[PDB]
């Protein structure tokens, strides 16, 4: 059924690898009430397996908030 | 010549540990130069900004 709506509706239709680098931004501001940082290394595509085991390293890191009850 | 040796036994010794010395100083106050350039491009590049939201 999605298939044929498809050809009905949009049948009627038209026929640079990023450079990462290590650097740091520093926005200065006493008045906010709390620092915010961001720290990254550069990681891999899409289609990398390397995604996989990455995530997991992640997991073990994990993940804290004040609210938490742990 | 002789006076002069016996009054610096050390003469030729000193020249020679003067030369190594020479040598090792001239090798390496161009390196821990470089270490400290290295180190301190962080600083001597960075741009600062200024941005007031008024």
């Amino acid at each position: 059924q999605l298939l044929d709506l498809a050809q009905k509706h949009f049948s009627s239709l038209s026929g640079t690898p990023c450079r990462f680098t290590g650097s740091e931004i520093r926005h200065r501001d006493d008045a906010l009430p709390l620092a915010h940082v961001a720290i990254a290394v550069e990681g891999p595509g899409w289609a990398n397996p390397d995604n996989v085991p990455l995530q997991v390293a992640n997991a073990i890191i994990g993940h804290y908030d004040s609210t938490y009850g742990g | 010549t002789f006076l002069r040796w016996a009054s610096e036994p050390e003469h030729d010794h000193r020249k020679r540990m003067g030369l190594k010395m020479l040598m090792m100083m001239g090798l390496l106050l161009p390196l821990v130069y470089a270490m400290k350039r290295h180190k301190w491009s962080v600083l001597k590049s960075r741009k600062l900004a200024y941005r007031p939201p008024k």
